[PDB]
């Protein structure tokens, strides 16, 4: 159980950085969810 | 000494099962993420 030191490349990286622009208006979408009505200053791209 | 103990031991517990725990989302959270991303692609295929 090596859960206090995790990898380093982590999914978990993205989430925060989507996270904080959210916190100043540039997004939003509540639940940090990347959907199509993000706001005005920006625009989602798809990914495939 | 035995107060100590035994907060220990049930705390190991709860640490024991929490990784099959997050192994079992972690399939289940696969499993349905597969079918998002061909329904994903389906809407795509729509825009194209």
């Amino acid at each position: 159980f090596e859960y206090i030191d995790p990898h380093p490349e982590d999914p978990r990286r993205i989430y925060r950085i989507y996270k904080i622009l959210a916190e100043n208006g540039l997004i939003n979408d509540p639940t940090l969810s990347g959907v199509d009505d993000l706001g005005d200053l920006m625009l989602k791209i798809p990914v495939r | 000494n035995a107060t100590l103990f035994n907060k220990l031991k049930e705390l190991q517990q709860a640490n024991a099962e929490k990784s099959k725990l997050n192994d079992e989302l972690r399939s289940k959270y696969q499993i349905e993420s597969s079918k998002a991303a061909e329904s994903a692609q389906t809407l795509k295929i729509l825009q194209e």
